[PDB]
């Protein structure tokens, strides 16, 4: 799709102009190839000199390794949109990324937040081979402490493997894994017999979007967003970055990145805050968006991922308010009725 | 350079799959032509790992390039932590231990001593940061806590600030972590604020110890070395004597050779990583190497030394479970044989007290600051002791009031007949204490 992401950003996105800069919608999609790429991107800075250019993926991790460091190199501003190969890269060290990802850390509070709404306290986190999955760990038992979230302990673990994930139960059950190792975790459960109606799987991290009846997967808003939008984004955050930086001398060029670290200077620090298409499109140190906009996208049995809640500036909006858990759709949940008499039943 | 390449290519053909060989590589001053030049290495020669030990004063663009087509690289200079994390570097592995090591080995020593406290003056850097919760981790392990904390920030002078809180606390010993000029500017503040010597010992690792001892090392330092760093730097022998026995061990698929236009990762990739893991390169050559954890190796013994006589000195090496110190006394900062206590006593306690009829009086002193002395029932002075508290909940702020009664005398006669110097101090917010909850942390 490298091809049709170029053609699609050449004509349609070089009209676009969403607002200063000299010269706003001048980019070029320019094609994989890391010499190529980063032979052209060299040839770009020296001469076209932009104060940064956004740039679009569609594979489904390795080129934002490279991305933040040719942009370290070259000292300037690369945002990264349209997710996927894209997704996070927490270290960082000085260099201006801002990718427009979203954290495992908000994945996971947004994640609790629904599960208290609908009273589904039990929980596991069955995880497959360390992934350097250990501060996914840390942050569930720090929002685990509390007053209602505590329940049913887990841990991280072919017929050895079945055995392993069925035998904690407690139907919630929270993944993460990557897709390649993630498929033999699906099959396995599927042969258990842990993927019907009775189950529900939160899987989080890297997977974005025999598959479980129950999938509730937290992505960042506005996923099924055209191209169009995301690259209208991108340079609306890279306008917001040069008023932001217009506050003061705004004529601070790189001095041509560098072709023929040095500087060790960043840019975040007047690069913190902007505003634009609504939402909560601000920046932080390292690289995430603080409070960003998430979705919650539920599989159904056509194969299609539609959104159930919503969360922006803290709050959970979301449809299909089940009152009740089902707690038992796999007993021991009993529907008890009751009526209002001052002495036995008091409701305030 | 390449002779070196070249022998040692030779010599692990020669140990014992099609033309198995690899080829050196020529770093650049600019990462993009080292990029570019590994880019093409990789296309050509198509070799299952590289190997980069460049001294540059960068293993970043190796490993980074690496990390596309899930190519496993070793590194064998760089120690900083930043590479131990798999997430960010998934394709590089390595046999030196990591900074973090220097921590697990400083809270062995301090067990050694018999010593427990410790003031963990840390850089802010990523790595100061590594070492402090691998620290942190040991510690809580055995149910010890670090005390202070208190960070470092890189690339800044006077300092002093850190260094006075550090020296009015009680536990008189400081583990530092940091760079170069870090450690410099932090042992100038020390040696001019009398901070090295009497009963303070000093615990540092290998870079701390090597540039404070160029600049300004006060002849009272414990450093810690590899001990076989410099051979380290050239022990490429048993990089590829292990490589080999990797590929030796193990369906497989070659590892591609197109850079100009590759999407597709190595399938067996993951899998060359996990039987690398797996391998057990017992040979013996530099000591026994093991892969531990990911991608680090934790079978390196350490050194310990040490400026007695102005000059670097060997007190002891480590055998990977526990210190061996054999060598001649080491030499303190303050020159006694014995090695000076790790903990100072404090006899100035601040008391806090809460205002109860009974117990603790509250009363106001007079204008000259001392409030009047009355005389008890049967006839003698009253114990009063000046204490400063909030006057309304009006000053508001320390206002010197006179406390007397049951608890005040209670704590003279504490004081006298165990040597204290009290201060006492009322509670700020009249309170006995409870546990409140405060945004879902009721500690
Ligand atoms: C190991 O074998 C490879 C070929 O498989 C050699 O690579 C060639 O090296 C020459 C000289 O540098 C180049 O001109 C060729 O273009 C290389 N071809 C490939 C396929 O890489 C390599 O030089 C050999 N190295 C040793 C130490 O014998
Ligand atoms: C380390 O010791 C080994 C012994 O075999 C030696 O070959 C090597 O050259 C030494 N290190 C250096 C770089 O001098
Ligand atoms: C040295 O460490 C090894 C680690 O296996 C241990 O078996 C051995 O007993 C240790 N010896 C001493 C003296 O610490
Ligand atoms: C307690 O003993 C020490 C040591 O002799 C002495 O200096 C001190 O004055 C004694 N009591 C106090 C704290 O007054």
């Amino acid at each position: 799709p490298a091809y049709a992401a170029e053609a699609a950003r050449l004509g349609p996105a070089v009209a676009a102009a969403v607002r200063g800069l000299d010269v706003r919608p001048v980019a070029l999609v320019l094609n994989s190839d890391p010499r190529s790429l980063v032979l052209q991107l060299c040839d770009l800075l020296s001469g076209l000199r932009v104060h940064g250019v956004v740039f679009e993926d569609d594979s489904r991790p390795a080129v934002a390794p490279i991305l933040d460091f040719l942009s370290a190199q070259t000292s300037l501003p690369i945002v990264a949109v349209h997710g996927g190969a894209a997704l996070v890269l927490t270290p960082k060290e000085g260099s201006t990324f801002l990718q427009l990802g979203s954290s495992t850390e908000q994945q996971l509070q947004v994640i609790f937040e629904v599960l208290e709404e609908y009273d589904w306290t039990s929980f596991v986190a069955v995880t497959t081979r360390a992934p350097g999955h250990r501060a996914f760990l840390s942050y569930i038992e720090v929002l685990t402490d509390g007053s209602l979230v505590g329940w049913e302990h887990r841990g991280a673990l072919e017929a050895v493997l079945s055995a392993q994930l069925r035998s904690v139960s407690a139907q919630i059950r929270l993944l993460f894994c990557a897709r390649e190792e993630a498929e033999p975790v699906f099959r396995a459960a599927e042969e258990a017999g842990l993927t019907g109606s009775g189950y529900v799987w939160f899987m989080v991290g890297p997977q974005l979007a025999p598959l479980p009846a129950g999938l509730f997967a937290v992505r960042s808003a506005g996923w099924r967003d055209d191209l169009a939008r995301r690259v209208a984004a991108g340079v609306a955050v890279v306008a917001r970055g040069a008023q932001a930086l217009l506050r003061d001398y705004g004529f601070l060029p790189e001095l041509g990145h560098d072709c023929r670290t040095h500087r060790g200077e960043s840019l975040h620090r007047y690069f913190m805050n902007i505003t634009w298409d609504n939402r909560d499109y601000s920046f932080n140190e390292d690289g995430f968006l603080v409070n960003p906009s998430l979705v919650v996208i539920s599989l159904t049995r056509d194969r299609t991922w539609e959104v159930v809640g919503s969360w922006e500036q803290q709050t959970l909006r979301l449809k299909y308010p089940l009152w009740s858990r089902y707690g038992r759709f796999l007993t021991q949940h009993l529907t008890v009725a009751t009526l209002e008499e001052r002495p036995f039943v008091i409701v305030e | 350079h390449e002779q070196m390449f070249r022998e040692a290519v030779n010599q692990a053909n020669k140990r014992h799959k099609i033309q198995l060989n690899a080829t050196s590589v020529t770093h650049k001053p600019n990462a993009i032509q080292m990029a570019l030049s590994v880019c093409e290495d990789l296309i050509s020669s198509q070799v299952y790992a590289i190997l980069v030990s460049h001294p540059p004063t960068t293993p970043t663009p190796v490993s980074y390039t690496a990390g596309f087509y899930r190519i496993p690289v070793l590194g064998l200079t760089t120690r900083m932590s930043i590479y131990s994390d798999k997430s960010i570097h998934l394709s590089f592995l390595r046999t030196v231990p990591p900074y973090s090591h220097q921590s697990s080995v400083w809270f062995e020593m301090m067990r050694v001593y018999s010593w427990n406290h410790i003031i963990l003056l840390v850089s802010d850097d990523h790595e100061g940061r590594a070492a402090q919760k691998r620290l942190e981790t040991l510690l809580e392990e055995r149910e010890s806590k670090a005390e202070k904390v208190l960070q470092f920030d890189p690339g800044t002078k006077n300092v002093t600030a850190l260094l006075m809180e550090a020296k009015e606390l009680e536990a008189r010993v400081i583990i530092l972590s940091a760079s170069e000029d870090d450690a410099a500017t932090v042992y100038r503040a020390a040696a001019m604020l009398n901070m090295t010597g009497s009963g303070y010992v000093w615990l540092v690792g290998e870079r701390e110890i090597s540039g404070n001892a160029l600049r300004y090392a006060p002849d009272g330092i414990l450093g810690l070395q590899l001990i076989n760093g410099k051979n380290e730097s050239a022990h490429i022998s048993d990089a590829v004597g292990v490589v080999a026995q990797a590929v030796h061990e193990l369906n497989i698929t070659d590892p591609p050779r197109g850079c100009v236009g590759n999407t597709n990762i190595w399938k067996t990739g993951p899998l060359f990583k996990r039987v690398l893991m797996s391998s057990k390169y017992a040979d013996g050559v530099t000591g026994r190497v093991e892969f531990n954890e990911d991608g680090d190796r934790k079978f390196a013994n350490y050194s310990i030394m040490n400026l007695q006589n102005r000059k670097l000195v060997q007190v002891g090496i480590y055998n990977g479970t526990h210190v061996i110190p054999n060598d001649r006394k080491i030499i303190w900062p303050g020159g006694e044989t014995e090695k000076p206590r790790g903990y100072q006593m404090s006899t100035r306690l601040k008391i806090v007290t809460i205002h109860q009829e009974p117990f603790v009086y509250v009363k106001p002193t007079l204008s000259d600051g001392t409030c009047k002395e009355e005389f008890t029932v049967n006839g003698d002075p009253v114990k009063k002791v000046i204490c400063t508290g909030p006057n309304d909940t009006s000053p508001r702020h320390t206002v010197p009031q006179c406390c007397y009664g049951f608890c005040i005398d209670l704590l003279i006669k504490l004081a006298r007949t165990m040597n204290f110097t009290y201060e006492v101090h009322l509670v700020a917010d009249g309170k006995f204490g409870t546990q409140e909850r405060v945004n879902n942390s009721n500690k």
